[PDB]
This record gives structure tokens, C-alpha cells and sequence, in this order.
RNA sequence: GCUUGAGUCUCGUAGAGGGGGGUAGAAUUCCAGGUGUAGCGGUGAAAUGCGUAGAGAUCUGGAGGAAUACCGGUGGCGAAGGCGGCCCCCUGGACGAAGACUGACGCUCAGGUGCGAAAGCGUGGGGAGCAAACAGGAUUAGAUACCCUGGUAGUCCACGCCGUAAACGAUGUCGACUUGGAGGUUGUGCCCUUGAGGCGUGGCUUCCGGAGCUAACGCGUUAAGUCGACCGCCUGGGGAGUAC
RNA sequence: AAGGAGGUAUUC
């Protein structure tokens, strides 16, 4: 999955701190990441159905936590989706 | 015709029948005898008498070598399996190894299937 | 003398030639023509063999035996029949990193360096071409009886378009040549076939070439030196 | 970086090529800015059963931090290379710096 | 199971001394269970129904050095 | 009974300890049983790979009969 | 707003979880030789079959395909179907310890989408063993079967389709509460580790059993007990999971 | 296959 390094350069990048590891924004953001890097692994293997029920489970919670971003704070949102090159 | 007197005695022993067969060490047949060919049938091939007189029979077939030391393999789950061991040490042979050659296959080939009788 | 077996080893052969004494037949001692064939498969334990005295250590009571006597040594063999210069030809038993193995009749091994496989293919091509157990003819090079080895050479076979280029193209004349490198501190000018010349950037035409020679440029440049080492000519306009 | 043991056990009659071949692949990996962590010669030994009609292998025992590409790299030199019977490659999850139980 | 016959000792020592090295390594037994193809399903049903009849054994075996039947 | 592994506490069995191994492998040359050794199940596992790990580089015999 | 539900991060652990690529040894089959000679094979008993053009047996070499003995375990992992040599690469989940963070972000789910044993279908490969159909020999009053000798599809690979099983724990998912015992497996804390000990505390799992429940059998903290949220389904047997 | 012993089986 996301290396150590990563994810520290990810918290450093959406939060308001280091230890902040658990905002919505940094939560996105690392679902984000992980989803777009697993796309490759895909491309070569498509019988893996054990491993993209997984992905779908990240799909699945990016979607809901971004609903719950939107309906609290709808700038952050706007502001999120953007920086992340998202739709909805 | 020549001299050895030292060979092996590879006894195949099948469920319905028990070959023997008397080597050297290279490999190379001397003489063999078969339970089937020793004057039983049936009921009567696959019993550890009939692999007894089998030995026998090979012993008597393979003398003109004058073998002195025998080794001795079995191979298989037969009936007699060992009347054979025994048949050979009465017959003037000094037995020096008994080893257990029957073939493992570590899960391979599919077996046939079950009798339904 | 004829002597019983009683012990097999990977390095030799216990062969009891009269009560008490044991001599060594080594398996090197074994075969001539086979040094790899393992003592288990020739001899049994137990197996009467007419082996020859070579060496008899009272100080240590160890007799170093020769059934290699009664065989006979492929290699006077191989120096009776093929002199220095010979081209055999050989099956590739193994490719290695620093060379190919070829076996030749008689049981020799003989040893080819990569160096003389080609004068302009780097590493990777080399290996690609030859299979394990495909025929090569490599002229023998040197046999050394002592050491039981013979260099192959594939040297020999082709011949040099950069030796032919270098005996055409005498000292002191002008080639001309089409520029395949351009560097800071020259031009690498391929002259012919295999065969490039190197004309630096001081006598090129200025710190840098690159603004005077373009790649693909046609740069005539006097043949001024020759570097076997290297296989650089050494160029001046 | 990974940390890899590789074993490989080389044709006898190339024993005397295990030094070059040992110089040759610890640069390998050096050059590639890996580290080498144990280097054992267990040397000439008897195998348990026949492999390619042969008994009493070389065998060499090497222990590595190095990335996965050059070990990708030497795995395949294993393969050409006619010398080296067989080759097994280990990844390990941390380094080791003691002696094998076949040099004690 | 190899058995070398080791000197002074009768061949009635060295046949017993062969017999028990082939029951050890379970030969025979492992011929007859290779005979015949044994579906998975049997396989796995006839290993499940050993465990549940050798657990009850135990479970009835212990409350008998506690009930007494005397 | 007594776990010989557990009580040294040993991380990795280490294939390469061919003297440890001939104790857990039988005369035919196959795995002997945890339930006759004693040994805890988890070394029981590492065992085994280390054992078969061992057969491949021919530290140890697949059966008695390879030649 | 809050932190107790749900998540995030830090460190580890166990695992036949999945996909791709290598490789190892045993065994079966076939082929090429060496030895050797008259049987082999099969059955309750036989015959069909193979064999003097040399079988079977034995030794050596080779080719190929498929499956991975022992370990192996009411052991493990996975949502289920299922997953078992070893090694590498890519990858999913679960659990534990301590701490920090977000601040209800949750549960269930018609329709929808996906996965889904075996058999089967389509295109193209592969084919050692096994084996529907089929051929033959027997048994039988008959034998379109059971048994024997052969044997095609199929089983294997790639890519699509199919979408069903006693797909079963015949037990929908989520949460809370309610006496005990013996174990298995996997973490972790403490004490004298005196020497594999003792004492706690999490996860998953097998058996027994109390109250209670049940028509009874039985279930019994992993409920079929006490409750709460949401969903699927039942309405006598046949006709019929059939017709349109 | 038949008979005796030990255990859930071994530390030894
Ligand atoms: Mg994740
Ligand atoms: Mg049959
Ligand atoms: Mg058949
Ligand atoms: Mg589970
Ligand atoms: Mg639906
Ligand atoms: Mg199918
Ligand atoms: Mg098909
Ligand atoms: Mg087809
Ligand atoms: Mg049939
Ligand atoms: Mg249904
Ligand atoms: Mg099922
Ligand atoms: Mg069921
Ligand atoms: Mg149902
Ligand atoms: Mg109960
Ligand atoms: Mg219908
Ligand atoms: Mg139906």
C-alpha cells in the first residue's frame, strides 16, 4: 500500500499540522493516492477480483467522506475537489 | 554363463501376481520367474505360497552363474512380498540389503476411479 | 596390480591391493578424457580392478595408484594430431561470464575469452548468439598439457575491415567521414564499416565542436594516429 | 532497500571461477549503491541427491541490501550462466551479520 | 527403509528389522489409499467424521474415570 | 512434549542449520509429526518451509531412494 | 458544540487471501537403446486386450503434460464460491500495543452493479493421467447397469459467454445485554525466566453445559436467550418453480 | 488377522 514516506508528505501537504493525520482533507487526499496508483496495477492484472474489491472500498469511502465535507463545510469542499482534480 | 556372485533380486509384488527378477548391479536380466508361469491361476497366483515357488524357480534358473550374495528389492503392496525374501535365503543366498523401492508418486497422477461392486 | 575396492570417495578411490594396504586412486587418476565423471558410476565398492603403482608414501603409508596407464591421455593425442594453429570445431557446453567452455574430441574442454569473440559488439549481443550445445570452429590458440587447457580463438576466422581500413589508408592521408558523435571534447567520425575515427574538438576547427560539427556532418580529417587499444583513429583537419 | 540472501551453488569444475564470479557480482550490487552484508564460501560440498548428474557442488552464500532492479538483473545472470547449477534468492526482512551454521 | 544386515545377527532379526522400518514409513498404507481416486468431498467428509468420533471417545472416556459404574 | 524451539526462544528456524533439521526429518526423509515432536505449532510451520527450503538447494534429501 | 459509534496516522504480528512469472522432486505415459525370455494383464471366476516383429520385468537416456506425498491440524486465510511444493514481483484485508487526530462522518438497503463450485457453450491452443458417449468381454431370466479391456468430448491454458448447486451453519446484516468449564490458534502486559513457570488482558475458533427459549429434537455469550433498526420471504399437498 | 499393555503419550 501507500509507503510511510508518502503518507507523511501527504499529511504535511492537507493538514493544518503534522500530527493532523485524521481531517477529512488528509483522509481524502490519502485515499486519493492510493486509488490512482493502484489504477496501474490493474492495467496488467484484470483478474485481480480479491484485490479491486478493495479498491472499490476506498472508491466507496472517498465518496462518503466527501459528502460529509461537502454538507459541513461546503468551501472546503470546492477548495478540496479542485486541489485534488476531482469531479463531485 | 560368466561369474558374479554378487547381484540383486528385484521382486515386483503385485495384488494378482509377483515377478521375479534376478540382476547384477549394472541392470542387466539374468533370469526371472513369475508365480502366474509356476502353475497357478487365478485364486491360487495371488498367494504368498505361489510367490514362494516363484523364488524358487528363479534361484533354480540363474544357478549357473553361481551367485553367492543377493540384494534384495520389493516394490509394491502384493500378497506375498515377502515369501520371496524368505524363499531366496533358503535357497543358498547371503541376503546383504533389503530395501523398500516401491514408487510414491508425491500427488500426481490422478488415480481411476472407485469399483462400485 | 589387482586390487579390491574398499572405499569410494569424491576425491579418490580406495583400491586394497594386498592385506592392509590401501592405495588412493584419485579421480583425477580415474579418467583422462573425463574429469568429471564421479567414482560412484565407474567403480563399485567392493570390485576387483587392475590398477598401476604410481607413487608409494612409506612416511605417510599412502600409494597413489594409476588406472590412468591403462586408458590412454587424450591430450598427446591432441597434440599428435593438431598443432598449434588447427582449427577444430566443438559443441558449446556451457557459457559462463568471463567465457564459452568447448569440448572437443577426446574429451578436452577448451576455454574461448569473450575478448575474441568480436571487436565492436559490447557484452550483450555476444551472449545472445550462442546457445548452450551449438557447433563453433575456433582456431586452437594454445594447448597447455600441464594445466589441461586449451585457448580457442574466434579471432582468426574473421578478418579485420579496421586492419584492411589501416593497411588502405597509410599515415598521413585525408579521410573523409560522416559524424556519428559530437562531444566537448571531439567528434567520433565513422569512417567505414566498424571502423571510426576520432577528431578532437582542438583540432576540430573555439572551446566547443558541437558550434563546428553537427551529427551527421561530413568532416574530412587527416588520418594522423592510429590507437589499437582503442580502436580510435586519431583525426586532424 | 530490500534485504535479499542469495544462495548459488556453482559447477565444481568452475571453483576456481568462484572468486572471479564473487568479485564480479559484489561490484554489481556495490556500483548499484546497494551494500553487502555477509559473504560466505561454504566451498566444495556433497549434495544430498544428483543434480544434473553431478555430486559435490560449490556452494556460495551471500546476504544483500540492494534494490530490486539490479537483484533483477543478477537473477538472470544466474540463468545464462551455465555455471551456477542452482540459484535461490530470499528476501529477508532485516539484515544479518553472523556466521552460518555451516562455518561454525 | 533401507536395512543392512548386520553381521552375527540371525535373518529372522534382519526380516522383523525390515518389517518395522516399512510400517514406520507407512507404505502400504499409502498404496491403498492411492488406488482409487478419492473425491475432495469424501476426502474432507471421512477426515471430519475421525475427529468428531475420536473427540466423543475422549469426552466419554474422561467422564468414565468419574462416573461411577461400580 | 518440550517445545525445543520455544524454549530458546528462537526467532527463524534458519534452513541453513542442517544439524537442527536431521532431528525433525525421519530416516525415509519426510517431516516427522508435531504431534510426536512436541513442537508449538507456529515453529511447526517455519519448520516445514525451512525443511523444503533445504530439499531445494539439496542440503536435504526428498526421499531415501534419489540414487 | 462533545467524544463513547465510525474512521485516519505511528510500530509490529500471523496467514493455502488474490494476480503474474520462475523453478524442484517424485510418479504415471510414450519413445530410443542394453540385459533377458514366455508370459503379462484382469477378475469372485473368466474372457476381450498386450506379447516370440521379444511383451511384461530390469537398466540408461530423452520428450511431454498434469498434480504438488510428508508437514496437515473440528489448524489458517477469504464476503461467499474457494484457497495447499518452493522462490521472486504487484496487491487486498484482519488483529494487537501505546499515543495523537477528525468530530456522528453511522446502520440497513427495493431497483442497480459486481463476484460467483462443477458441468456446459464459442474461438484458438494443449493433451501425460483420468474418463460421459461409444466399442468389445462377461454377469443375468433379461443387463441399454454395477465388474473387466479400450476409449472420444471433457478435465489443462488464453479470451469471452453461462449464472446455477444439499451455493448448507438448511440459521439475513448491524448493535446492546445475560451464570460457567475444557480446549485450539494469534497478539500483548506483569512476576522469581529460578528450567518450557505463574498471573492478567485483546482477536478468531471447537466441544460441553445453566437460566431462558423450543412442538420436540436441540440452541445455549460465536444463541434458536432478552431487545432495538433495516431488508428478503411464507400462507394445505399435488398441478408447478410448470404454462403464457 | 488374532492376544496382552500404556496412554490420549509421551518427559524418560
Ligand atoms: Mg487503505
Ligand atoms: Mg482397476
Ligand atoms: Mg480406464
Ligand atoms: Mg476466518
Ligand atoms: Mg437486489
Ligand atoms: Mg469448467
Ligand atoms: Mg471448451
Ligand atoms: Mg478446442
Ligand atoms: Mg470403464
Ligand atoms: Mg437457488
Ligand atoms: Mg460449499
Ligand atoms: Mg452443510
Ligand atoms: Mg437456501
Ligand atoms: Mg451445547
Ligand atoms: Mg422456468
Ligand atoms: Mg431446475
Amino acid at each position: 500500500s501507500l509507503s510511510t514516506e508518502a503518507t507523511a508528505k501527504i499529511v504535511s501537504e492537507f493538514g493544518r499540522d503534522a500530527n493532523d493525520t485524521g481531517s477529512t482533507e488528509v483522509q481524502v487526499a490519502l485515499l486519493t493516492a492510493q486509488i490512482n496508483h493502484l489504477q496501474g496495477h490493474f492495467a496488467e492484472h484484470k483478474k485481480d477480483h480479491h484485490s479491486r474489491r478493495g479498491l472499490l472500498r476506498m472508491v466507496s469511502q472517498r465518496r462518503k467522506l466527501l459528502d460529509y465535507l461537502k454538507r459541513k463545510d461546503v468551501a472546503r469542499y470546492t477548495q478540496l475537489i479542485e486541489r485534488l482534480g476531482l469531479r463531485r | 554363463r560368466k561369474q558374479v556372485s554378487d547381484g540383486v533380486a528385484h521382486i515386483h509384488a503385485s495384488f494378482n501376481n509377483t515377478i521375479v527378477t534376478i540382476t547384477d548391479r549394472q541392470g542387466n536380466a539374468l533370469g526371472w520367474a513369475t508365480a502366474g508361469g509356476s502353475g497357478f491361476r487365478g485364486s491360487r497366483k495371488s498367494t504368498p505360497f505361489a510367490a514362494q515357488v516363484a523364488a524358487e524357480r528363479c534361484a533354480d534358473a540363474v544357478k549357473e552363474y553361481g551367485i553367492k550374495n543377493l540384494e534384495v528389492m520389493v516394490k509394491g503392496p502384493g500378497p506375498g512380498r515377502e515369501s520371496t525374501i524368505r524363499a531366496l535365503n533358503a535357497a543358498g543366498f547371503r541376503i546383504t540389503n533389503i530395501t523398500d523401492v516401491t514408487p510414491i508418486p508425491h500427488n500426481g497422477c490422478r488415480p481411476p476411479k472407485k469399483r462400485r461392486v | 596390480l589387482t586390487g579390491r575396492v574398499t572405499n569410494l570417495t569424491d576425491y579418490g578411490c580406495f583400491v586394497e591391493i594386498e592385506e592392509g594396504v590401501e592405495g588412493l586412486v584419485h579421480v583425477s587418476e580415474m579418467d583422462w578424457t573425463n574429469k568429471n565423471i564421479h567414482p560412484s558410476k565407474v567403480v563399485n565398492v567392493g570390485d576387483v580392478v587392475e590398477v598401476m603403482v604410481l607413487d608409494i608414501d612409506e612416511e605417510r603409508r599412502r600409494i597413489s595408484l594409476g588406472l590412468k596407464q591403462c586408458k590412454a591421455n587424450p591430450w598427446q593425442q591432441f597434440a599428435e594430431t593438431h598443432n598449434k594453429g588447427d582449427r577444430v570445431e566443438g559443441k558449446i557446453k556451457s557459457i559462463t561470464d568471463f567465457g564459452i567452455f568447448i569440448g572437443l574430441d577426446g574429451g578436452i574442454d577448451g576455454l574461448v575469452h569473450l575478448s575474441d569473440i568480436s571487436w565492436n559488439v559490447a557484452g550483450e549481443e555476444a551472449v545472445r548468439e550462442y546457445k548452450k550445445g551449438d557447433e563453433i570452429a575456433a582456431v586452437v590458440l594454445q594447448v597447455d598439457a600441464e594445466r589441461e587447457r586449451i585457448s580457442l580463438g574466434v579471432k582468426q576466422l574473421a578478418e579485420d575491415p579496421f586492419n584492411n581500413w589501416v593497411a588502405l589508408n597509410k599515415k598521413g592521408a585525408i579521410v573523409t567521414g560522416k559524424v556519428t558523435a559530437v562531444d566537448a571534447k571531439g567528434a567520433t567520425v565513422e569512417l567505414a564499416d566498424g571502423v571510426e575515427g576520432y577528431l578532437r574538438a582542438s583540432e576540430a576547427s573555439v572551446e566547443d565542436a558541437t558550434l563546428v560539427l553537427s551529427v551527421g556532418d561530413e568532416v574530412e580529417a587527416k588520418f594522423t594516429g592510429v590507437d589499437r587499444k582503442n580502436r580510435a583513429i586519431s583525426l586532424s583537419v | 532497500m530490500r534485504h535479499y540472501e542469495i544462495v548459488f551453488m556453482v559447477h565444481p569444475d568452475q571453483s576456481e571461477q568462484v572468486p572471479g564470479m564473487i568479485e564480479r557480482y559484489t561490484a554489481a550490487i556495490t556500483g548499484a549503491e546497494g551494500k553487502i552484508h555477509r559473504l560466505e564460501d561454504w566451498g566444495r560440498r556433497q549434495l544430498a541427491y544428483p543434480i544434473n548428474k553431478l555430486h559435490k557442488a560449490h556452494y556460495v552464500l551471500m546476504n544483500v541490501e540492494a534494490p530490486q532492479e539490479v537483484i533483477d538483473e543478477l537473477e538472470t545472470t544466474f540463468r545464462f550462466n551455465d555455471a551456477v547449477i542452482r540459484s535461490m534468492v530470499m528476501r529477508t526482512k532485516h539484515a544479518v551479520t553472523e556466521a552460518s551454521p555451516m562455518v561454525k | 527403509p533401507v536395512i543392512k544386515v548386520r553381521e552375527n545377527e540371525p535373518f529372522d532379526v534382519a526380516l522383523r528389522r525390515f518389517k518395522r522400518s516399512c510400517e514406520k514409513a507407512g507404505v502400504l498404507a499409502e498404496v491403498r489409499r492411492r488406488e482409487f481416486y478419492e473425491k475432495p468431498t469424501t476426502e474432507r467428509k471421512r477426515a471430519k467424521a475421525s475427529a468428531v468420533k475420536r473427540h466423543a471417545k475422549k469426552l466419554a472416556r474422561e467422564n468414565a474415570r468419574r462416573t461411577r459404574l461400580y | 512434549k518440550f517445545c525445543r524451539f520455544t524454549a530458546e526462544g528462537v526467532q527463524e528456524i534458519d534452513y541453513k542449520d542442517i544439524a537442527t533439521l536431521k532431528n525433525y526429518i525421519t530416516e525415509s526423509g519426510k517431516i516427522v509429526p508435531s504431534r510426536i515432536t512436541g513442537t508449538r505449532a507456529k515453529y511447526q510451520r517455519q519448520l516445514a518451509r525451512a525443511i523444503k527450503r533445504a530439499r531445494y538447494l539439496s542440503l536435504l534429501p526428498y526421499t531415501d531412494r534419489h540414487q
